Formats: structure tokens, C-alpha cells, sequence
RNA sequence: GUCUACGGCCAUACCACCCUGAACGCGCCCGAUCUCGUCUGAUCUCGGAAGCUAAGCAGGGUCGGGCCUGGUUAGUACUUGGAUGGGAGACCGCCUGGGAAUACCGGGUGCUGUAGGCUU
RNA sequence: ACAGAAACCUCCCGUGGAGCAGAAGGGCAAAAGCUCGCUUGAUCUUGAUUUUCAGUACGAAUACAGACCGUGAAAGCGGG
RNA sequence: GCCGUCGCUGGCAGUCGGCAGAGCGAGAAAGAGAGUGGCGCGGACGCUACGCCGCGACGAGUAGGAGGGCCGCUGCGGUG
RNA sequence: UGGAAUGCGAGUGCCUAGUGGGCCACUUUUGGUAAGCAGAACUGGCGCUGCGGGAUGAACCGAACGCCGGGUUAAGGCGCC
RNA sequence: AGUAGCUGGUUCCCUCCAAAGUUUCCCUCAGGAUAGCUGGCGCUCUCCGCAGUUUUAUCCGGUAAAGCGAAUGAUUAGAGG
RNA sequence: ACGGACCAAGGAGUCUAACACGUGCGCGAGUCGGGGGCUACGAAAGCCGCCGUGGCGCAAUGAAGGUGAAGGCCGGCGGCG
């Protein structure tokens, strides 16, 4: 007998996409090869994000892509997101962008192209940037989901700003006892 | 009927399955709970930091010039050692050629 | 200590570790009887600790070596002074043996103390071992062999090859 | 570099001692096997290697 | 069961040492405590204000807040399988500067001095500590004196 | 050599008794108009300067008590970890490490910071 | 003097052997006790923390911060 | 020796053939680099990439959880 | 000169079942004359666990388990069974 | 098809991980909620950090032992005044 | 300790609703026609767009009346100084 624990032997991590999409799996075949046969860590990161689930691939808005592609030294670099590029109506002017994405919404496509930009697919990124050179890999906000408002210390604990689960919002819905000192206590 | 009352038996075994972890440490600790009067001034100190911005630029550039100026003005066995030299892929590259030339 | 096999006699020399107070602490020597030298050093630290403010941590062994029997071909009488714990006390004994080696005599003492008093080796402290002249021996078991014309037969010699053959036709003869 | 060269070596998988033991449950100086037996480890290593 | 009393079991913990009662020496109040200081907490029964709870007696923490009379200390406390960083407000009678780091700060300066000095002499000097090594070979002089023979003493009933 | 004011550590400084205290100090001391407080100018407060080290205070002494610190007690008592050790038990021994406290014996008897004096 | 075992007056010793509401433990001597003088910090207010703890509530308690105040010559101390 | 699990988030698109040239496992970064001046007609298998291959460690299990079943039953759309 | 040794990849987040009768042993330990009694601390067990030994046996001693061959052992044994 | 914190039953295989009988609250004591213990899904990094360990410094403690010609409490014998 | 003499066949976590999280797909600051209407399998499928009413989301906060989500620099003037 060997003195060892086995509860952590199996690592919980995706080796492939749960999706049965045949176009996504053709891109995984592509980047499985590039990640294996090139020393480029960029390929490994993209291969990993192709396995990732829907909530681990948040959409990247147009306004946020412009901000991150406007930092100094990022001129003529292709912005890359393994996800969806959504349009942002709060933007007034779109610059000339070169972007690679899994999906670009219909209105984001017109605005990027109308500014003189180029929209790639990941099979076109490989031919243009086999090792990922001259790229800017970008991610959407992962905690930008309604669930993360409900996580943390339970709402009924001191200095807990977690959001409760209420069927309705209003004066009659979880506001008397425990939420104001006038009714029992507050914390 | 009567039953057992209390025990901590088996409890340290449970606590250690996922380890008794020490509290997480971050380089910046929150200012919660510090003296309100002290904190009020620390916010006033931070608020007007930009007033002396130009003086810092002047002093920093002045210090850099002086710092650069001074710097610019300022600036086992013989057999086993020989063999270890020859076996070195770079250093012994010419020493190895001499043996090969000699051998032929 | 287990009195395993025939014991050896070890000369163990030790001292306190030198310190600024006493750069040259005095040297101490003991006679140790043990199965191996590793046990011999262990028992030394057990004895000196009972006589001095010393122990393995605050002292060192300076010399451990086996003392060889000096006349292994001469029969001698050995007196042994020992103390031991019984089930209900401690006692001092004086005992005698005839042997060619002093470590052989000490081994006989351990077997004998085990046979006649059910005393385990861990409860026995051999204080002193001397070679004694025939005229100074006290125990009649030893003195009866101080006879220049000693003679005696070997009555009733038991068959020790009792399974070679296991079955025979003739019955054994015990007289020779 | 004893630390590095020694961590490099996998723990040695030794066989059961051929010829037996004395008493694994007590110290070597008690006639057993546990503890520090000093140079006498080499005899043990011969029978297990 | 036991009571949940705040000072239960501190009969000896908070009492004053033998013949050390009475006035508190005033150097207890002149110590300077800054943010980041390591201090050992030791409740003192003479002053009943700003007393640390018994569980914090004998623990060491870091100062994070300084008021007119007390300091805020971040001190670890183990409760079942977790260790919480607890913030306690203790009057400065019940703390003292810890020496646990002074040996370290002494070594840093010695380290920083030696590192600098050795560098300008082009030499290498050990900086890391080491565990005490096995003693090395040496000679022990007899001085023509045989070691004193020791024997076990006979048993004597000194009852 | 030493003192005064204010101290830090808080008997190695305390307690008891005895001896000696140059100079400057600190005192005792002499008064009650004023300030101030008392049954009482004893204390407290105030105004002084004839006398004295008698006392406080300082230094020293005592086969001194205490206190401080060593030795012994003692590798003892106790103790971590070990055994298919002993013993009916009570308990004890051994292995691996740590390791006390009385009685008894010796030594010591304040150090020192800031400022200001005295002491050819 | 009456006056005694015990009344009141005086000197001396006194490390607390008393007292501090109460159970006990801790603490306390130019004080935390006793006696006087003045008073209402036992008032108004937001947060933080501790104890029990699930790191919830209550209760109790601890450092502060802002007002008004008391006291003292003052440093300060006091929100039972 | 064999089975499975886990790990190496290991290797294989290079089956690059007469429009040919067979290698990249080896102690120690980065090119089997490109150039400018001084007769036969031949060469196994592989690759359902959800595939195939290599190396190392590991394997108790109630309550309970999860995975995989080219395990089994009835019916429906397709297909054979 | 990443400032002791040794070993080891870590951090983090959601959702979550069963459980919430335990019992035993070394040592410590309360009540009790004591109990295979009742009640605690520590660690390890049995519960959930087979296997060699203690004839037999929840817990003792050894040792923990994929299906096999060879070798060697532990605790225990070697008159015959 | 009344309710049942209670009794009884609860149907194929292999593979991997693997408990609790404890905390607090409850007209709570054959039951729940709660934390702990489990599993699953991952994800963020890696090929500095951490540790049921020691080492070196540094604090904390009033049990074992001891003491009572040391305080409190209990207690035997004489001796000198 | 309780159930089980034997054989066959039947025999126990389902469906509706609500919620939470995880995963897959579509579109994306939007999204959804579910109700309605138009035009054998077919009670299907297709369509509507001045049928998007309406739900959820895009804004929170307060009991409420209500309010409801960055600044700095330069130049000029008025006031205080
Ligand atoms: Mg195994
Ligand atoms: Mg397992
Ligand atoms: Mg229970
Ligand atoms: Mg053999
Ligand atoms: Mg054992
Ligand atoms: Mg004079
Ligand atoms: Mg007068
Ligand atoms: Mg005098
Ligand atoms: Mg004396
Ligand atoms: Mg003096
Ligand atoms: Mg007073
Ligand atoms: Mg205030
Ligand atoms: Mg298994
Ligand atoms: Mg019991
Ligand atoms: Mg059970
Ligand atoms: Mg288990
Ligand atoms: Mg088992
Ligand atoms: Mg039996
Ligand atoms: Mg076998
Ligand atoms: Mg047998
Ligand atoms: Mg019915
Ligand atoms: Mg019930
Ligand atoms: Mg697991
Ligand atoms: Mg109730
Ligand atoms: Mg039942
Ligand atoms: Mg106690
Ligand atoms: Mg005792
Ligand atoms: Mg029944
Ligand atoms: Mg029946
Ligand atoms: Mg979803
Ligand atoms: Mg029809």
C-alpha cells in the first residue's frame, strides 16, 4: 500500500467543446494542430477557449474593443476574441479595425466594415497569423452576468451586498426584519 | 432515551481534509475600521496630490540627469579542466578539430 | 538491551562536549558487554547518565573498541558483581563462573540470571567482572573443578541422533 | 547539489529483506529493527537491494 | 456545560505576577506603535479597559490602526477548520513590541552589508543560514592520563 | 568623590540597628502681616534666615533578616514517542528524547538618563 | 477621669491580613477604598470592532469620530 | 505479464516520391537556410483525428455523487 | 548570493447528495464498590474492509485489496492434526 | 389515493471519487434548518507559492512535579521563654 | 432479531407548475408571437411587422412626496483678501 489520496487525481477541465457544432470542431481540428506543432502559446490559449462554454465566452461589445485597441502601441494589430462581437449603440465613431471573432452581430458587421475595417474568421486568422503574431487577444467581461450579483456572502450577513432571490421587488418583499434596525435588526 | 452529549472526536480529521488554510494575504489591505479623523485627512492628502505634479516632474528629471551623469563618468584537476573544456560543444569546437586533424 | 548471542566486551570512552567553561572536560571509561558496538554505545550513555550530568546530546563517544580476551586458551574463574530488579525489589549479587573468555562468563551470567531468577537483560547491571584465583572462589559449583586429578565418567549417554534412522531394528545403548 | 541530485532520484523501491528481520516493532538497540543502526544499515541494504 | 462568560478561566492568566502589582511602569505608555508593527498581546488584569479577550492572550499580530490609547491589531484566530484574521482593539497596556522579527532585521542589515562588502572585494560569502552540521573530526588529548573508570553503584535501600 | 530637580528599570534599591558626613545643596528650623487652611500656623499655605546635623537624607558596617544570583538537590522527580516488556493487580523496568523545585552551601547588596551645582 | 472585654482621646507598628452593593475569581494604597466640594458622559449621533457565533440576532463590552456638557489650576478624565 | 483509471492538458495532418530524396531523441536557445562579392518507373501499414500511438504512476469501499455502456425492453421519424 | 532544512504545482467559483443514533483501544480523565456501566480529551480504528496471525471473535497484532507467474517477507509460527 | 417527523419495500452492468453521527437554532430529543464532512462542473495560472514536519529566533501558559522551617487552608510532636 | 414454502406474470421518484444553477443552440441591447389573424400526412408546417399589445432585459433608490448615475486645464471678469 501507498499512502496517497486519490480525490484530486482526475483534473476537471475541458479537452474539447461540449458543442456538437461541426464548424466549431473543424476549427478545433485546425488549432489542435497549430497548438501542437508550433511553439506559440497564443495558439494554446485560443485552442482552450474554443472548448469553453457559453458563459466562459462572454460577448465583447464594440465600445470595449475600441477602448482596448486604442491603447498605445496597438496600431495595425488584429483584435481577436473567441466569442461574439456585439454592437454598442453608445459609440458614435468606429475607427478602422481588423478583428477576428467567432460571431459578429449583423449591426456590428455593418459598422466595422463601413469604417474600413476587416472581419476575419478563425480559419483566416491561421493563414494570416499562424503563430498569432501581431494580435491582440481580447475577452468579454466574465462577471458581467446577472448570476454573479447573487454570489458571495449570504444576503443576511454583515456587510453582505449580495443580491437576494425575490419573486417580486417592492416595499412588501423582504425589507422589514433584518434589513432595517426599526424591525428587529440590521446587519 | 439518553444519547451522547458532545464530542470533537473526528473533527480535526475533517478540518484537515481540505487543509486549515491561513487567511489570504494581499499587498493592499482595506482601510476599513481605521480612525475616521485620520482617514479624513488621508483623503485630503490624496485629493490634492496633483498640486505638486509639476514639481515632481522637475525634480525627477533633474535627478535622472545627475544619476546618468555620474554613471557615465564612472564607466579539480588541470586534466579534468582541459577535458571539460574540449567536451564543451562551443568552446571545444576548435580543440576538437585539432584532434581530428591530428588523427588523420 | 537484548543479550543476543555471545556478548562482546567493549571499551567505551566518552566525555562532555567541550565548552568555554571547561575546554578539556575529563574523560570517562566503562566496561560494556553487549551484542554489537551500536548497543555498546547506547548502554554507555545509559550508565554515565546515571553517574554524571551527561547524556548523548551533551557528550560524545571518543573511543569504542572491542577488548579481546587476553588468555583465550586458559581456564579462569570469574567473579561477577551485578545488581538486578526482581518483581518486587532490587538486589546485589555476587556470582562465579568458569570460562576461557571474560565475555563468555558474562554471557553465562545473563543466561543464568534468566534461568534462575527470570530476570530479563534490561533489568541487569553488571557492575564488576574480575578473574579470581581458585583459592578465593566461594561457590561450590566452581570449586569442585579445582582438582588436579579430576576424573569422571559420562553416565547414561542419551541418543541424540533420534531420527537417523527414524525406524531401526536394534534398541539404543546408553552405556559407553 | 545534494538536494537536486537526490530529489532527482526516485525513492528506491527495495524488496523484503531476504533472511528476515529481528523485530520491526522495537528499536535496533533492543534487538529490533527500528531506529539508527549506524553502519549496520549496510548489511540491511545488502539483503534488500 | 460551561458558561459563556467573557473572563471565565482567566484566574491566573490576567492576575499580576508575584510582587509585581500596583502601579504600571510608565515606559509601558511611552512605547511608540506604528502601522505594520508586530506586537505580542498579553492581557493585564490591572487595567480593565481595552482588555483583549482570553483567546488573544499569547498571540502575536500586526498593528493596523492607532488611536489615542489603543491600537487595532490584525491577529489570526483558529476556529474549527478555518483561521480568521481578527481585528481587535486593545489598549497599549496589553501589548508589547515583538522581538520575533528583530533577529530577522538584524540579519538583513548584516546580509546587506556583507553582500555589498563582498561584492567590492570580488569574493563570495555565505548569506543563508544553515542547520547545525554534524561535528567534524578532531583529536582528544589524553595528556598521559588514563580515563577514569566508571562502574554502576550497588543498590541501597535509603528508605 | 558627591549632591539637587525631574526621571527609567522598580528591594543588588527593602527592613533593623550602629558609625561617619568637607563644600554646595536638600533639610530640620524661626514667624503668621499678607495669600490660604485648620479645634490646634501640628499639617497645608505664606514671610523668613538666629541656630543644628540631633533627625530626615548620603556613604559605610552587621559570621544581620529579606532580596538578586550561582551550586547542590540531580540527570533525581516528572515527562514526548515504543514494545506480543514484567507483574493477578497496584504499579514498575527498559528503549528514544526533554528535563524540574525545597532543605543545605557560596557570592552580591542598585545601575543609569537629562539638566544644574559642589569638590586644586 | 468616670471607662470595665468592648465608648472616646494620644503615640507607635501595620503589604492590605480592610473596604470596594451582591456569588466567587481577578484588580486596587498620596487609590479603584474613606471623607468632602462641584455636578448629571446614566445626555444627543453615524459607522467600526469584540464576546456567543453559523463568524446570524439579541445582550453585554471595546476603540474611535461628531455635538453638547461636567470637573480640574491643568494635563486630562467622564458618554453609567 | 495482462486489464482499466489518471497524468504527461504527451506524439501523429510529413502518406511533403522520379515536379523523389526518406533525418529533427538529443546533455546544455536559435537554419539539415537562400543566394552576392573577394539500364529499371519501384518504394509495407497507417488517419472511423469522437481516430491511432507512446511513456509513467496508480486500483478497498457502505451512505452518496458522476461517467461510460456495440447492455436490455416497448413504440415513433429515417435508413438497411 | 529569491536570504534555514525537507517535501510538494497551485489558486479560485458555482451547484450539490448522504449524514446530523455511533461504538472500540493506548494514554489522560469525571461519577460510581464496580460493570461488557455512564460521561469527556488526544490520536488511531471498527462503522464502510477484505486479507496473514490471535483455534474461534466488528475493534487485538501484521498488513490494507485490479487479474496472474516467480522471489521475499511481517506479525506469528515449525511433535501430529 | 385523508395525514403520518413512524414500520416495510424500492427493479441492469462496469468505471472513477467517496462520507457523517459533530457545531449553532428550533414545543428541538425517532425530526428539521445550519456549518462541517462528499461529489460534480469547471475556470485562472504554473511547469512563485504552499505544508497536520523540523530548524533558528521570539513570545504565551500554571498542568505533572515540587513547597508548606514561603502567603491561604488543614495538621502531629516535643523544646525554650 | 423481523420478512421469505415454491413458480409465473404484475409491482414503486412520475407528470404539471414555479424557482435556481450548469450545459447546448439561436439572435443580441435586444429578444420572444406563446394569443390572434392570413394562406391523407395536416390538430402539421409557412407567413404577419402599422399584429411587439405585452413579458423579460436596457436604472437605481426612497415608506412616500420624489429624485435618478465622471472631470480638469486655459483665458476674462465680479467678490473676499
Ligand atoms: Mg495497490
Ligand atoms: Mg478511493
Ligand atoms: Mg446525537
Ligand atoms: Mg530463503
Ligand atoms: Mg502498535
Ligand atoms: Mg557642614
Ligand atoms: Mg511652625
Ligand atoms: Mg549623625
Ligand atoms: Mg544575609
Ligand atoms: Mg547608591
Ligand atoms: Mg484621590
Ligand atoms: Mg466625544
Ligand atoms: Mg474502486
Ligand atoms: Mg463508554
Ligand atoms: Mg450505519
Ligand atoms: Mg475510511
Ligand atoms: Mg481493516
Ligand atoms: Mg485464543
Ligand atoms: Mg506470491
Ligand atoms: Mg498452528
Ligand atoms: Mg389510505
Ligand atoms: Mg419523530
Ligand atoms: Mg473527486
Ligand atoms: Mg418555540
Ligand atoms: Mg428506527
Ligand atoms: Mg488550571
Ligand atoms: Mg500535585
Ligand atoms: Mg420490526
Ligand atoms: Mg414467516
Ligand atoms: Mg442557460
Ligand atoms: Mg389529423
Amino acid at each position: 500500500g501507498v499512502d496517497i489520496r486519490h480525490n484530486k487525481d482526475r483534473k476537471v477541465r475541458r479537452k474539447e467543446p461540449k458543442s456538437q457544432d461541426i464548424y466549431l470542431r473543424l476549427l478545433v481540428k485546425l488549432y489542435r494542430f497549430l497548438a501542437r506543432r508550433t511553439n506559440s502559446t497564443f495558439n494554446q490559449v485560443v485552442l482552450k477557449r474554443l472548448f469553453m462554454s457559453r458563459t466562459n465566452r462572454p460577448p465583447l461589445s464594440l465600445s470595449r474593443m475600441i477602448r482596448k485597441m486604442k491603447l498605445p502601441g496597438r496600431e495595425n494589430k488584429t483584435a481577436v476574441v473567441v466569442g461574439t462581437v456585439t454592437d454598442d449603440v453608445r459609440v458614435q465613431e468606429v475607427p478602422k479595425l481588423k478583428v477576428c471573432a467567432l460571431r459578429v452581430t449583423s449591426r456590428a458587421r455593418s459598422r466595422i466594415l463601413k469604417a474600413g475595417g476587416k472581419i476575419l474568421t478563425f480559419d483566416q486568422l491561421a493563414l494570416d497569423s499562424p503563430k498569432g503574431r501581431g494580435t491582440v487577444l481580447l475577452s468579454g467581461p466574465r462577471k458581467g452576468r446577472e448570476v454573479y450579483r447573487h454570489f458571495g456572502k449570504a444576503p443576511g450577513t454583515p456587510h453582505s451586498h449580495t443580491k437576494p432571490y425575490v419573486r417580486s421587488k417592492g416595499r412588501k418583499f423582504e425589507r422589514a426584519r433584518g434589513r432595517r434596525a426599526s424591525r428587529g435588526y440590521k446587519n | 432515551a439518553k444519547s451522547k452529549n458532545h464530542t470533537t472526536h473526528n473533527q480535526s480529521r475533517k478540518w484537515h481534509r481540505n487543509g486549515i488554510k491561513k487567511p489570504r494575504s494581499q499587498r493592499y489591505e482595506s482601510l476599513k475600521g481605521v480612525d475616521p479623523k485620520f482617514l479624513r485627512n488621508m483623503r485630503f492628502a490624496k485629493k490634492h496630490n496633483k498640486k505638486g505634479l509639476k514639481k515632481m516632474q522637475a525634480n525627477n528629471a533633474k535627478a535622472m540627469a545627475a544619476r546618468a551623469e555620474a554613471i557615465k563618468a564612472l564607466v579539480v584537476s588541470r586534466k579534468l579542466h582541459r577535458l571539460a573544456y574540449i567536451a564543451h560543444p562551443k568552446l571545444g569546437r576548435r580543440a576538437r578539430a585539432r584532434i581530428a586533424r591530428g588523427l588523420r | 538491551m537484548k543479550a543476543s548471542g555471545t556478548l562482546r566486551e567493549y571499551k567505551v570512552v566518552g566525555r562532555c562536549l567541550p565548552t568555554p567553561k571547561c575546554r578539556t572536560p575529563p574523560l570517562y571509561r566503562m566496561r560494556i558487554f553487549a551484542p554489537n558496538h551500536v548497543v555498546a554505545k547506547s548502554r554507555f550513555w545509559y550508565f554515565v547518565s546515571q553517574l554524571k550530568k551527561m547524556k548523548k546530546s551533551s557528550g560524545e563517544i571518543v573511543y569504542c573498541g572491542q577488548v579481546f580476551e587476553k588468555s583465550p586458551l586458559r581456564v579462569k574463574n570469574f567473579g561477577i558483581w551485578l545488581r538486578y530488579d526482581s518483581r518486587s525489589g532490587t538486589h546485589n549479587m555476587y556470582r562465579e563462573y568458569r570460562d576461557l573468555t571474560t565475555a563468555g562468563a558474562v554471557t553465562q551470567c545473563y543466561r543464568d540470571m534468566g534461568a534462575r531468577h527470570r530476570a530479563r537483560a534490561h533489568s541487569i547491571q553488571i557492575m564488576k567482572v574480575e578473574e579470581i584465583a581458585a583459592s578465593k572462589c566461594r561457590r561450590p559449583a566452581v570449586k569442585q573443578f579445582h582438582d588436579s586429578k579430576i576424573k569422571f565418567p559420562l553416565p547414561h549417554r542419551v541418543l541424540r541422533r533420534q531420527h537417523k534412522p527414524r525406524f531401526t531394528t536394534k534398541r539404543p545403548n546408553t552405556f559407553f | 547539489h545534494f538536494k537536486e541530485a537526490n530529489n532527482f532520484l526516485w525513492p528506491f523501491k527495495l524488496s523484503s529483506p531476504r533472511g528476515g528481520m529481528k523485530k520491526k516493532t522495537t528499536h535496533f538497540v533492543e534487538g529490533g529493527d527500528a531506529g539508527n543502526r549506524e553502519d549496520q544499515i549496510n548489511r540491511l541494504i545488502r539483503r534488500m537491494n | 456545560t460551561n458558561t459563556k462568560g467573557k473572563r471565565r478561566g482567566t484566574r491566573y492568566m490576567f492576575s499580576r505576577p508575584f510582587r509585581k502589582h500596583g502601579v504600571v511602569p510608565l515606559a509601558t505608555y511611552m512605547r511608540i506603535y506604528k502601522k505594520g508593527d508586530i506586537v505580542d498581546i498579553k492581557g493585564m488584569g490591572t487595567v480593565q479597559k481595552g482588555m483583549p479577550h482570553k483567546c488573544y492572550h499569547g498571540k502575536t499580530g500586526r498593528v493596523y490602526n492607532v488611536t489615542q490609547h489603543a491600537v487595532g491589531i490584525v491577529v489570526n484566530k483558529q476556529v474549527k477548520g478555518k483561521i480568521l484574521a481578527k481585528r481587535i482593539n486593545v489598549r497599549i497596556e496589553h501589548i508589547k513590541h515583538s522581538k520575533s522579527r528583530d533577529s530577522f532585521l538584524k540579519r538583513v542589515k548584516e546580509n546587506d552589508q556583507k553582500k555589498k562588502e563582498a561584492k567590492e572585494k570580488g569574493t563570495w560569502v555565505q548569506l543563508k543560514r544553515q542547520p547545525a552540521p554534524p561535528r567534524e573530526a578532531h583529536f582528544v588529548r589524553t595528556n598521559g592520563k588514563e580515563p577514569e573508570l566508571l562502574e554502576p553503584i550497588p543498590y541501597e535501600f535509603m528508605a
